[PDB]
């Protein structure tokens, strides 16, 4: 329930700084490797919890081929952990392949919902 | 960028940007309907929700209308709110977002609703059949998108790039200062649109005569005739269209509707007979053309025609200014014919 | 009725019918798509379609001949039909362009056009014809890694590696005198056909076909080609059935005829004497079904196929038809057997006794090729009339009661339950 | 002068060589012996895998003890 | 009451009672279709369920087919059950119940299914448009009921006792002893039927040439040409239909299908070019008419179409006994034309 605009704001302030990007990005990459969702054949945007209207609009607005790829990666992850194994090492999601694909859709749906709730509580300056 | 305005001592202004981008100029069947239904969606700087909320708090409404020749962007508002509505129309023409999630969620269901309510009237069905058999691939393009040829989003962006040019639009204000409007349509984004070319032709639209089309339909039956009109014979067919639906005629108990659509380069006179059973509309349309093939004098209906033309060109102040004084007689020549409904009981063209 | 003789190398079979107005000769080989690899899959389709090229069929059309051919699992036929006086023009055509001089057919710029249209044909098969592609997937998952698992049309990935060398290699290995029946149906007589096949000294080839190293084995399995963008749900489901030359061949045909076929939109298909209809009609569980008994050389299939739009109640459709299958083991009545006897005699009569002599040529060729002769329709009727209720109960206890099944499905088959619930439906707990 | 074989009867030979109807084992050994007579830069590397496997593959008499 | 049979030493008999009651003789639109879907419902002495569940136990099925001329009542059965099936078909013709609950539960949903399955094929649409613009009120009737004019139950009863008369039917039996069939068609309820009039007219069906119709449709687009044929030139057009689809012609890869529907007073030659995109259909139909307007030597296809006519007269036994030998040349004259589908890109009759 942290909004992705907050995460993106803190993350962009980290990434555009010279000093703490070169400190904080290696510990993030080690965190990503130790997380081990890639060993199950999942990108990170398959991990975002989808039972909220923002993620439902983002998954509805996601294009058709990306949605089929996401559905296969989820079904393969369920089938993999059902057998208590991992995917073989040639089937792991590589680091250049782990892209944020759902993130622009989530960000525009979140900006639309925040603009909606700012306009619903608007006050004219009379 | 013709900018004209007509002042008044009046509370409510209105402001229309008319582009030549209607169904006459559609590169695919119904790309103009989708651009029209797309018009007041969100732009780059302002969302579509924010425009509706800010315009309500300022006190006005937007509308986008599609006919055969034009796409009209109208804004009705309180009088001293002019540069907001000018910049809103300029932003809509210049920088609309053209998002696929707006095509698939709000524009395509609205267009599907438009086509589904226009299908239920057999008069609009017969009217577009009439346009299609009189003019073929000019004005005979369909008004509304029905998905017969698939229109993608890049087609809508290409059509908007074609028709939203600086040479193809007219800014037309009512109850508004012309010096203020002319100051506000430059000092704007209407003055940095592409200066393309105006798509209107000065030629004649290549009509066709003696054609016939029959389509089956469940409901009311409509028999319709249609006559293409050149530019110089426009006033005579308008006096006929007002004579045939008035009390001067013996035929308006039979004629359900009759009108004349006027364009820059001519027009089309349409006549519709509509009823729920086919024997009535069959005998009616036989009587109409049998007594229109003998002549009719229309000089009784000239003053009535001047009145109806005044009350229907009071709204828009770009009318055609016909003369009406030199019209005397009419005799029906050749004409196109459309049956809609119970077509195996409606008469054929060679039986009229 | 049927007569069948053996020349120097060729077996000849005729069904003379003197009240027909066309005669039809041809050659039926004995190696369909069950004699291919997974890598030359689609060779028999390419031979079917280069036998029916436009330049091969123009030569037959100038002489008044109409070409036909058929690729199946076991056999494949190449039939030339014409008017009754011109049987030797047909024998001459079949000889001089298919049998001996097949170097003009296998031209490049003819092979390329035929391969291109066959690729387009199977591409439009794999994405538009849904009941037949799930019957092919039922075959490809019931008999997997054995030669009966191959689609007769081939495969788009397989067909685009084929060259003319593969076609002529298959021709050398399988288009042989030991593998072929020369058929004649219509009003061609037998003595004239043997006299004109020994008048020309017709010889096909002289080798012997390779014998396959493994037989077809039924593996209880499933396959789910689910696609939520389709309107219906197509489900085929089958057990291992009787192959041909079984003693239980007609018992399997009769047991499929007990449950018959059904169409929801024909009003005389709703009034049939099947006890499955007054379980699946109340909530309109299916659009159609058909119960088949497919018999091959090695193995067989027995089951059903349905298409339904009630995608929320697929599992109860499957449950109700399998609980109707259980009644064959336990409580099939006398009346269902008599009704299926009459309907099976009618169905076999419409299949064999039909006006078309191309179909008679295919049937006679495959039957005489697999068992050396052809069973007459009167003997088939006397073998159908002898079936009792105990024969159906014994056959269903053997082949149906608590056996592994093979499932194939496409469309909206989310509502179709897993393998184990459907397999546990195959035997009720004696209530 | 014997030209190269089809692709789609030698793709992945070392796994379907033993599910092989045994007549075509002979008419795939002999044309490989024929094709070996050429200069050895002529041969495509699909058959050199296949020609090695028929000679030195772990099948028949080179089957493992268990 | 023309009774004809044809013995055979085989197992399956096939009776057929064919009535001149097709769409060409329909009073209102689709009454022949509704009577056809009504055919094997319940009688006054036997239910429709009892008929099916006794015919299954006796080993035979009933069917009834509709085309433009005929309503065909076919009974396929095991050979020595013939009097049951002649009494079944006699009861269907003489005494069928005509209950309104049968109209609203079985027959109207079956007819709605028939219309909805024939509506999706654009070749059936183009074929009925072709028939309707060639022949107007006889053969050009709609084949299936679609509810544009409402057919009551009394309309179906009136059509049933108009066309189920003793002079308007033939009885034809494959694999039937003719003496026993003639003995079983009298001593039956085909002797009590009214000796009405025979509805077939030996005139000429008053065709129309040069007509054109365009239908909007979503999916495949079809361009169809249609030529009415008199009784004399029937076989020239059959040779043409078998020449254009065989490998003799270079146009067989462009033509989707081509056939000649034959009647007792002429027929209609129809040719359809169908695919999924309008550029190929336009190109192909322009090539077809540009090649057929020059001559075509049809004499290679004579023996081929002799075989094809023998094949298609094995299935039916309606012999028309055509010459095939005096057929030498064809050149296309005037023809009706139907464009179904993306009709803003399909060509008009001007451009063909
Ligand atoms: C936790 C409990 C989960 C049980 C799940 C389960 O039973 O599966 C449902 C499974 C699926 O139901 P279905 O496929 O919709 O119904 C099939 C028809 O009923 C046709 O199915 P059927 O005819 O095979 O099953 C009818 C069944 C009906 O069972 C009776 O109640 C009698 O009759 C019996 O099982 C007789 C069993 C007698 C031995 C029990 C000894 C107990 C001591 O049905 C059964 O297995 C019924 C078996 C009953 C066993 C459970 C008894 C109560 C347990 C408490």
């Amino acid at each position: 329930p942290q909004s992705f605009t907050s995460i993106a704001r803190i993350g962009d302030y980290i990434l555009k700084s010279p000093v703490l990007s070169k400190l904080c990005v290696p510990v993030a990459n080690q965190f990503i490797n130790l997380a081990g969702y890639k060993k199950l054949g999942l990108k990170f945007d398959d991990l975002i919890a989808e039972e909220n209207p923002i993620m439902q609009t983002a998954l509805r607005r996601l294009p058709e081929d990306e949605s089929y790829a996401r559905a296969y990666r989820i079904i393969r992850a369920h089938q993999t952990e059902l057998t208590h194994h991992l995917l073989p090492r040639n089937e792991w999601i590589k680091a250049q392949e782990d892209v944020p694909y759902l993130l622009p859709y989530i960000l525009e749906a979140e900006a639309a919902a925040k603009e909606k709730d700012e306009l619903d509580n608007i006050e004219v300056s009379k | 960028l013709t900018v004209s305005a007509r002042d008044a001592p009046t509370k409510i202004s209105t402001l229309a940007v008319k582009v030549h981008g209607g169904s006459r100029y559609a590169t695919k069947d119904g790309v103009a309907h989708l651009l029209n239904r797309f018009n007041f969606q969100n732009t780059n700087t302002r969302s579509a929700l924010k425009l509706v909320r800010e315009s309500e708090l300022l006190g006005g409404t937007f509308k986008s209308t599609l006919d055969r020749e034009y796409i009209t962007l109208k804004a009705t508002f309180l009088k001293d709110d002019l540069p907001y509505y000018v910049n809103a129309l300029a932003d809509v023409l210049y920088k609309t977002a053209f998002k696929p999630h707006e095509l698939t969620e709000s524009v395509l269901p609205a267009a599907r609703y438009d086509y589904a309510v226009a299908e239920q009237c057999p008069v609009k069905s017969a009217e577009d059949q009439l346009y299609a058999i009189t003019f073929r691939k000019g004005l005979g393009n369909p008004l509304l998108y029905d998905g017969v040829e698939r229109v993608s989003l890049q087609d809508i962006k290409d059509f908007a790039d074609k028709v939203y040019t600086k040479e193809n639009l007219e800014v037309s204000g009512e109850n508004v200062v012309e010096a203020d409007l002319k100051r506000f349509v430059d000092e704007s984004l209407l003055s940095t649109l592409p200066a393309g070319k105006s798509l209107v032709s000065k030629s004649e639209p290549k009509f066709f005569l003696g054609e016939e089309n029959r389509v089956r339909f469940i409901g009311d039956s409509v028999a319709a005739i249609g006559i293409p009109v050149n530019k110089a014979s426009l006033a005579q067919y308008e006096v006929l269209a007002n004579y045939l639906t008035s009390a001067l005629s013996e035929l308006s108990g039979l004629i359900s509707s009759a009108k004349l659509d006027k364009f820059t380069d001519g027009g089309l006179f349409t006549l519709f007979v509509r009823d729920q059973d086919s024997a009535v509309v069959s005998s009616n349309i036989k009587k109409i053309v049998a007594d229109l093939k003998k002549g009719k004098d229309l000089s009784p209906a000239i003053n009535y025609t001047k009145l109806k033309n005044a009350v229907q060109n009071e709204s828009v102040s770009s009318p055609i200014e016909l003369n009406f004084d030199a019209v005397k007689d009419f005799k029906l020549g050749k004409f196109n014919y459309v049956a809609v409904g119970d077509v195996s009981n409606l008469p054929y063209l060679d039986e009229l | 009725a049927e007569v069948t003789q053996l020349s120097n190398g060729i077996v000849v079979a005729t069904e003379h019918n003197p009240s027909a107005h066309t005669a039809s000769v041809g050659v039926v080989f004995g190696s369909g798509a069950a004699n291919e690899n997974p890598y030359n899959n689609g060779v028999s389709n390419l031979w079917k379609n280069i036998f029916l090229s436009k330049e091969n069929s123009a030569v037959a059309a100038k002489e008044g001949l109409a070409l036909s051919s058929n690729i199946s699992r076991d056999f494949q036929s190449y039939i030339v039909s014409s008017l009754p006086g011109s049987t030797d023009k047909s024998l001459d055509f079949l000889n001089q362009s298919f049998i001996q001089q097949k170097a003009n057919l296998l031209s490049s710029s003819n092979f390329e056009a035929t391969k291109k249209s066959v690729l387009k044909q199977v591409q439009d098969f794999e994405e538009n014809d849904h009941p037949n592609r799930v019957l092919e997937h039922l075959h490809s998952t019931a008999f997997q890694n054995t030669p009966l698992s191959l689609p007769t049309r081939g495969t788009l990935e397989s067909l685009e590696n084929l060259v003319v060398a593969d076609l002529e290699s298959f021709a050398n290995n399988h288009f042989l005198n030991s593998n072929a029946v020369v058929v004649g149906t219509g009003n061609i007589k037998h003595e004239d056909l043997v006299n004109s096949i020994e008048s020309k000294n017709l010889s096909l080839q002289t080798g012997t076909k390779p014998v396959l190293k493994k037989k077809a084995a039924f593996l209880g399995s499933e396959v789910r080609l689910r696609d939520d963008t389709l309107p219906k749900a197509w489900i085929s489901l089958a057990v291992e059935g009787e192959p041909v030359n079984s003693p239980n061949y007609f018992v399997a045909k009769l047991a499929a005829q007990i449950f018959g076929s059904y169409n929801a939109f024909e009003p005389a298909s709703r009034l049939q004497g099947i006890k499955l209809l007054d379980n699946i009609q109340e909530y309109q569980l299916c659009d159609n079904f058909n119960h088949f008994s497919l018999s091959y050389k090695d193995s067989g299939l027995w089951g059903f196929s349905t298409a339904t739009r009630n995608v929320t109640m697929i599992d109860d459709l499957i449950h109700f038809t399998l609980k109707q299958w259980n009644r064959l083991t336990i409580s099939v009545t006398d009346t269902e057997v008599e009704r299926a006897k009459s309907l099976l005699k009618l169905q076999l009569g419409q299949l064999y006794e039909s006006g078309n002599p191309v179909n008679d040529a295919n049937l006679l060729g495959a039957e005489v090729l697999i068992k050396g002769s052809k069973l007459s329709l009167g003997e088939a009727f006397k073998k159908i009339d002898a079936i009792t209720v105990k024969d159906v109960k014994a056959w269903a206890g053997k082949r149906l009661w608590d056996q592994d099944i093979a499932i194939a499905g496409t469309g909206q088959i989310e509502g179709l339950l897993d393998y184990m619930r459907i397999r546990s439906d195959m035997s009720m707990m004696r209530w | 002068q014997t030209k190269a074989l089809s692709k789609a009867t030698l793709t992945d030979l070392p796994e379907r060589w033993e599910n092989m109807p045994n007549l075509e084992q002979k008419e795939i050994a002999d044309n490989l012996t024929e094709r070996q007579k050429l200069p050895w830069k002529t041969l495509n590397n699909e058959e050199i895998k296949a020609a090695w496997y028929i000679s030195y593959g772990e099948w028949g008499p080179r089957r493992p003890v268990h």
